[PDB]
């Protein structure tokens, strides 16, 4: 599970900025990982931290 | 911090657009573990424990 | 169609404004959480 679920967030966040913001291309993806920057790296450390 | 404020009224807009992930990633996890809980009572009882 | 309609109404009020409801009070969950912590 876990690993799929982290792949889910990045897949969905593009599918959510396409619906909300109204932008269709790579530039729509781009800024998603702007909020999911430490939500990938920092959470990995605490995932490992248990 | 990096966006435009909100003590109570920003927690909402946070919890207003991502319950899709936190439900479907949580739902695919439930069903992905469903073959472990039962479905098999011959292979291993360790699948039940996990 | 509207299969998506079935949880968009659950997102608003039945969730988002319901979330407003619990922190509109807060205090009631100071000991209810402690009932879960000591309960577990």
């Amino acid at each position: 599970g876990l690993l799929v679920d982290d792949a889910i967030v990045v897949v969905e966040n593009v599918e959510r900025v396409m619906a909300e913001e109204g932008l269709p291309p790579k530039e729509a993806t781009r800024k998603s990982m702007g909020q999911i920057q430490g939500a990938l790296v920092g959470i990995a450390m605490v995932l490992s931290a248990v | 911090d990096k966006e435009g404020k909100g003590l109570i009224e920003a927690t909402l807009d946070a919890v207003r657009m991502r319950l899709r992930p936190i439900l479907m990633a949580s739902l695919a996890f439930i069903l992905g573990v469903m073959p472990l809980v039962i479905s098999t009572g011959a292979g291993s009882g360790a699948q039940n424990a996990v | 169609f509207g299969w998506f309609n079935r949880m968009f109404e659950k997102s608003t009020h039945h969730y988002t404004d319901s979330v407003g409801g619990i922190l509109r009070s807060t205090g009631r969950y100071l000991v209810l959480y402690l009932i879960i912590v000591v309960g577990m």
